[PDB]
RNA sequence: CCCCACUAUGCUUAGCCCUAAACCUCAACAGUUAAAUCAACAAAACUGCUCGCCAGAACACUACGAGCCACAGCUUAAAACUCAAA
């Protein structure tokens, strides 16, 4: 008919989905460091996802990872251990004005 | 160095220091802020007791005891006591959401006392025992 | 209890600015929640009861962030009048 | 031998753009009101840019500057609405002066 | 199948520890347990005080044994780690290595929900 | 109603009891978004098919009968008199 018709197909522009900073990665109860990248420093509650960027995937394992480390005797529950209080800050809060 | 909020780490090798004692050496003072009294309790880091006072202790009753003035009241007269015994510096440690929770500590600084930290205590129970019922007002 | 002491909700005073230390140290606990679930547990609330106000208190913030949303989102039409006069 | 509508649009410039963010544009400025400049860039709503700080009185009136591209209109459904709101206007960062 | 055993032993000297792992893991194959791999993760303080058989801890050995074991021999050796006045805290669990992690495409973003209102004129 | 003290009770075990605004007051399965969109409000309007249920108010979560570990209980559940409304 006529070469300058649209054809149909699936959008090539489509941006790649956005993946969490945890997609494809293994979340253990051992790994204290990790675990306390998603806890107050002050208090050691677990943030929300909406502070810690994770999908429900890895906000539910990271959850569960550290109640599981926390009661098992690996990781304090009252605080963020101080040895991690230096590590990469990946969560969006700030307690300073 | 750029300064820490973060207190002090008991082990570990900083430089902090109040008239050459180290934050683990530091006396520690107590304030309990209930709704209807102020408890303030100062001790050494060995837990010596130094001093204490209360809203009651200072002549307040019933519903006055329940103030920041009469916590401020109180906050002085530990201050007054402990500095006798040779407290400077102390660590703050309140446990409660009372009126003499920041009324309290004023009183310490009025009193001649520096404070270098403050730490909340607040009990907060993870599932505990039933609170009382509420209120119909 | 059994943790160390001094460090959990602790926050070190500077140059002997103790407004500025407990501010902070306030300021930690709301955020974290902490000031509102002391006040809440204050006296028991019934489970029925916690459910509406988590109800309320969800629907609220579905709310506000969406006004917020349309505020931020009509905000540079704020400016000046370009067709004044017509 | 007539030109067909679907032809015109596959050899658009506009088409041959593809998606718009973050897409180098000439824009000329039409309106200005105080600080407020009117560029249009060849689509269907202007952008409106704040005149810059430096070289400010530079922009003027038909003076042609350059533009980078975040979206071609500013629309978004709200909360209960049943379509979506649009402020009529692209949106645009103004770089500077577009010169020879 | 295969489990993993998170054992915080009583701080030691080297004899006693490696009478204790050695008891542990003898128990472990009494019970019908294949064991695969035995971990130091290394003295540490403990996260807070831990009391047990009458006494206080606050530092403690971490060790892990990978091993595979009848289903029935978790209820028999949980028993077992109580008994062992050597041991502060032991818990087993599946081990994370079994459960194999499904593939993820990414986040698929959410839409505002429509039309939860009629559109008649309020 | 407010304050304090304290018991049954809330807990466990072994048996009962079988009731809730047990309501998301919106039955299950399958399908549609066009025509007339549609009393009102609520959570848009409908189709096929099936079971359950309803037929003015009140008497009445009642009486009697029957069944039930229930004996001040539960389930099923009327009528007479009364009203021109509910
Ligand atoms: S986005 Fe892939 S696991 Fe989180
Ligand atoms: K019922
Ligand atoms: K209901
Ligand atoms: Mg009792
Ligand atoms: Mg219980
Ligand atoms: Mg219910
Ligand atoms: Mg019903
Ligand atoms: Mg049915
Ligand atoms: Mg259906
Ligand atoms: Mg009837
Ligand atoms: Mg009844
Ligand atoms: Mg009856
Ligand atoms: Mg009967």
């Amino acid at each position: 008919s006529n070469e300058d018709l649209p054809i149909s197909m699936e959008n090539p522009y489509k941006e790649p989905l956005k993946k969490c900073i945890l997609c494809g990665k293994h979340v253990d109860y051992k790994n204290v460091q990790l675990l306390s990248q998603f806890v107050s420093p002050f208090t050691g509650c677990i943030y929300g996802r909406h502070i810690t960027g994770l999908c429900g995937k890895k906000q539910k394992e990271i959850t569960k990872a550290i109640k599981r480390a926390q009661i098992m005797g690996f990781m304090p529950v009252t605080y963020k251990d101080p040895a991690y209080l230096k590590d990469p800050k990946v969560c969006n809060i700030r307690y300073r004005e | 160095t750029k300064f820490s909020i973060y207190p002090p780490i008991p082990g570990e090798e900083s430089s902090l220091r109040w008239a050459g004692k180290k934050f683990e050496e530091i006396p520690i003072a107590h304030i309990k802020a209930s709704h209807n009294n102020t408890q303030i309790q100062v001790v050494s880091a060995s837990n010596e007791p130094l001093a204490f006072a209360s809203c009651g202790t200072e002549g307040f009753r019933n519903a006055k005891k329940g103030t920041g003035i009469a916590a401020q009241t109180a906050g002085i007269a530990a201050a007054a006591r402990a500095k006798q015994k040779g407290v400077i510096h102390i660590r703050v440690v309140v446990k409660g959401l009372g009126p003499g929770r920041l009324s309290a500590m004023h009183g310490l600084i009025m009193g001649g006392l520096e404070v270098i930290s403050i730490t909340d205590n607040t009990p907060i129970p993870h599932x505990g025992c039933r609170p009382r019922k509420a209120r119909k007002l | 209890a059994k943790h160390l002491k001094f460090i959990a909700r602790t926050v070190m005073v500077q140059e002997g600015n103790v407004e500025s230390a407990y501010r902070t140290l306030n300021r930690i606990l709301t955020m974290d929640g902490l000031i509102e679930d002391i006040k809440h547990r204050r006296y028991y609330e019934k489970p029925c009861r916690r459910r509406q106000r988590e109800s309320y208190e969800r629907c609220r913030r579905i709310y506000n962030m969406e006004m917020a949303r349309k505020i931020n989102f009509l905000m540079r039409k704020n400016r000046a009048d370009p067709w004044q006069g017509c | 031998n007539v030109e067909s509508f679907a032809s015109m649009l596959r050899h658009s410039p506009l088409t041959q753009m593809g998606p718009a963010k973050d897409k180098l544009v000439i824009g000329r400025i039409f309106h200005i009101v105080e600080n407020d400049l009117y560029i249009d860039f060849g689509g269907k709503f202007h952008c409106v840019c704040r005149r810059p700080e430096v070289d400010g009185e530079k922009y003027q009136k038909g003076t042609r500057v350059r533009l980078r591209l975040l979206d071609l209109e500013l629309t978004s459904r709200f909360l209960g609405a049943t379509t979506d709101t649009t402020v009529l206007e692209a949106n645009a960062v103004l770089l500077g002066i577009q010169e020879s | 199948p295969r489990y993993e055993l998170a054992l915080i032993l009583k701080a030691m000297q080297r004899p006693e520890t490696a009478a204790t792992l050695k008891r542990t893991i003898e128990a472990l194959m009494d019970r019908g347990a294949i064991v695969r791999d035995l971990e130091n993760l290394g003295e540490r303080a403990l996260p807070y005080r831990i009391s047990a058989h009458s006494q206080q801890h606050n530092r403690g050995g971490y060790f892990l044994v990978d091993f595979y074991a009848p289903t029935a021999a978790v209820e028999s050796m949980v028993e077992h780690l109580s008994r062992d006045i050597d041991v502060i805290r032991g818990n087993i669990v599946k081990h994370p290595l079994t459960q194999e992690l499904k593939e993820c495409e990414g986040i698929v973003p959410v839409p505002l929900a429509e039309k939860l209102y009629s559109t008649k004129k309020r």
